[PDB]
């Protein structure tokens, strides 16, 4: 009746694996 | 979820009561626990004929999970030197890094680094394979 | 013709100015209602309207301040320098802090301003707990008013020492700012075993003890979802430790409380469902059926509940009134600390070490439908977290329940880190500085940081827009695919708008505003002059 959670629960695993093969997403500032 | 044992006291109420009016003033090596909790060593004599044995517990020594308080209620706490307060050797269960017991690498140094320097207090020992933080006060 | 940061009619000689003209902590010194602000200076608050301001100094010809249109003096009883103003949901309450005092102000009628007036100007002041926020007890850090509270009366405190206390406020009984309805003491509550063991606070518990959560559950700030928030998001504490711990309390809810129409029906669905999947799963262990029970438990209450109607103090309409659910406990668990899911590792202890924390509420199902942490560590880093899970109501469990040996261990909570960026440069990091967060007045998404080096704005948007569009997609396949373009895209926008130069004077926390008439622009201000950065003329 409602698919729609193992949809999301499925995506939102997508996204976690997909951050963790990129690699923490850190973003630092040099002085120059 | 930790355990609260039961309260100890050593030497024990019994053998408190059985004390003179000269020794009771001087009880060496009184040390107030809760099992699976901790322990309050007091590191001098101490005077506890004015002090009752059977509303000790939870009343002037209050030993909770990673907590231990002597004298809770500030206006009621004697001059420095005077009952309980005075030198102790306070050791805590427990007392690793919210994070858990499994906590390693830079988080558990800067843990003990933080630990050391609790105000009020002198560090004695940690031990990870225990989790119990032993310090020295001077006073409550 | 000296180059300022904010318009001709707030710099001096305007009248405007005098708002502004003449320690380790937060700087919220200034509070608005539209276009309405107070401006904290030390012991007393500075009242003035931009719009009237502005048009002082645009029809100029060529001591409260009762002579000076659009600017009056509030005085106030506090005895040491003001910290924080939190201004209240429907705008007649302001919270007024200290370290470790707070006052609550009823703020008066705007005809003040008006030269005209000529009645007496005397606003009222309440102590808050008197007894409780004191010099001699631990420090306030957090005031927020509660999403769901009646008349928006209903306030929260939190102190170093992580007790969270609950205040529903009426004028009409002094008794209300005397005590909370409800006293939480976290560190009691972390250790429980049980819901009804006691997480309350003693009156006479006034000496100090000794801990290591004395460190490690130091709390730097707490705050609640932005509102018109859905789910659980408007009944759930977020707090942030010094420590770098996050933790959540839900559900928290005053004795009374208001909720927007589709609050309730859509949390009964929520529960259900949970129910349902629970039950239908053979593989449902023992305490995954217990939350279901428990949040069950919670929503029986409000079911055999008849809503109570009451006018609303600044409006025109009546709205429904429930009281908390007694069952199954008053303080729910408390969550946490927890764990930062492809966190990067090898951070510092400035990166570790929170200041501030910023929730942006999952929105019913326009926005994400997913809770954003956001988190502000001491060297202006700023980490943007996504509630995966899902945080729900919990509670812990009865005496009822008997312990398992063969049990698995409950796994720690969890967040997933989706971005971490400074904000500073090396160089400007001051190793007791305390950057804080603020919101934007025209989106939930976007908010500000700011710090005595600067201020900088940051957005989500449309990121989180194109994440929910994935989430809502009616397309078979390709999600893989599309997900990993998402998580290379760049994501969140930063960009600097002011910074402050060879002065380490604090700048007061970012005031976004909004107006028709003045336009759209941030607000803050030097220990001596303000800064009105604009970015949308009419």
């Amino acid at each position: 009746l409602r698919a729609r959670e193992a949809k999301r629960k499925a995506t939102l695993r997508m996204l976690r694996e997909s951050l963790a093969r990129v690699g923490p997403n850190v973003v630092r500032l040099r002085d120059d | 979820g930790p355990h609260m044992g039961a309260y100890w006291m050593s030497p024990t109420a019994d053998d408190i009561r059985a004390m003179n009016r000269m020794q009771r003033q001087r009880v060496v090596g009184f040390t107030v626990g809760r099992e699976n909790v901790g322990s309050v060593q007091f590191k001098v004599p101490v005077d506890l004929s004015n002090i009752n044995l059977d509303d000790l517990f939870g009343t002037i020594v209050i030993l909770e999970p990673r907590s231990a308080t002597v004298y809770p209620n500030a206006a009621k706490k004697p001059p420095m030197g005077k009952g309980l307060n005075v030198p102790a050797l306070i050791s805590l269960e427990h007392s690793w890094p919210r994070g858990g017991p499994t906590i390693k690498g830079r988080r558990l140094e800067r843990h003990i680094e933080r630990l050391k320097s609790i105000p009020d207090t002198t560090f004695e020992s940690y031990d990870p394979e225990t989790g119990v933080w032993a310090f020295s006060v001077e006073h409550f | 013709k000296i180059k300022s940061f904010a318009p001709a009619w707030l710099n001096e000689p305007a009248p405007g100015h005098k708002l502004f003209a003449p320690k380790p902590g937060p700087r919220r010194t200034i509070a608005r209602r539209g276009t309405e602000i107070f401006v904290a200076c030390g012991k007393q608050i500075r009242w003035g309207d931009l719009a009237q301001l502005k048009e002082s100094w645009e029809s100029r010809p060529s001591d409260d301040g009762a002579a000076t249109a659009g600017y009056r003096i509030i005085k106030t009883p506090v005895a040491d320098d003001i910290r924080q103003l939190v201004m209240s949901p429907n705008q007649d309450f302001l919270a007024v802090l200290t370290s470790h005092t707070v006052h609550i102000c009823i703020l008066p009628d705007s005809s003040h301003l008006h030269i005209q007036d000529t009645t007496p100007f005397k606003p009222k002041f309440w102590t808050l707990g008197p007894t409780t926020h004191v010099t001699s007890r631990s420090a306030v850090v957090s005031a927020v008013w509660h999403p769901l509270g009646v008349n928006g009366h209903a306030l929260v405190t939190v102190t170093e020492d992580a007790i969270v206390r609950v205040w529903e406020l009426s004028t009409a009984d002094r008794w209300t700012f005397d005590a909370p309805t409800l006293a939480i003491d976290l560190k009691k509550l972390a250790d429980a075993t049980y819901l009804d063991q006691d997480f309350g606070v003693s009156t006479s518990a006034t000496n100090k003890g000794f801990s290591p959560d004395a460190f490690d559950m130091e709390v730097a700030a707490a705050c609640f979802p932005t509102r018109d928030s859905g789910g659980w998001a408007p009944m759930t504490l977020w707090l942030a430790m010094t420590s770098g711990d996050v933790y959540a309390l839900c559900p928290l809810l005053p004795q009374r409380w208001t909720p927007p129409p589709t609050l309730i029906p859509s949390l009964s669905a929520s529960i259900v469902a949970k129910v349902a999947a629970a039950e239908d799963n053979p593989e449902s262990t023992p305490e995954e059926r217990l939350v279901a029970q428990q949040q069950l438990e919670w929503m029986s209450e409000i079911d055999n509940q008849e809503p109570k109607l009451v006018e609303e103090a600044t409006g025109e309409a009546t709205i429904e009134v429930y009281t908390r659910p007694s069952r199954p406990g008053l303080v729910p668990k408390l969550q946490g600390p927890f764990d930062f899911d492809l966190n990067p590792e090898d951070e510092q202890d400035d990166e570790v070490e929170l200041k501030d924390i910023y929730v942006i509420g999952e929105k019913p199902r326009n926005g994400l439908s997913l809770n954003i942490i956001c988190l502000l560590s001491t060297s202006g880093q700023v980490k943007i977290c996504l509630d995966i899970d899902g945080v729900e109501a919990q509670w812990l469990p009865p005496r009822s329940k008997n312990k398992r040996l063969f049990a698995p261990p409950p796994e720690p909570p969890s967040l997933l880190t989706f971005q971490t960026f400074d904000t500073l440069k090396p160089a400007e990091v001051t190793p007791d500085g305390w950057p804080m967060f603020s919101e934007d007045a025209t989106s939930p998404y976007s908010f500000y940081v700011t710090h005595p080096a600067g201020i900088t704005y940051i957005s989500l948007t449309p990121w989180v827009f194109r994440l929910e569009s994935e989430l809502q997609s009616d397309s078979e396949a390709g999600t893989e695919f599309r997900i990993d373009l998402l998580a290379k895209g760049q994501g969140s926008e930063r960009d600097r708008i002011f910074t402050q130069t060879r002065t380490q004077s604090p700048l007061a926390a970012a005031t976004s505003i909004d107006d028709p008439d003045l336009g759209y622009f941030i607000l803050s201000a030097t220990q001596t002059d303000p800064i009105a950065l604009f970015f949308e003329t009419p």
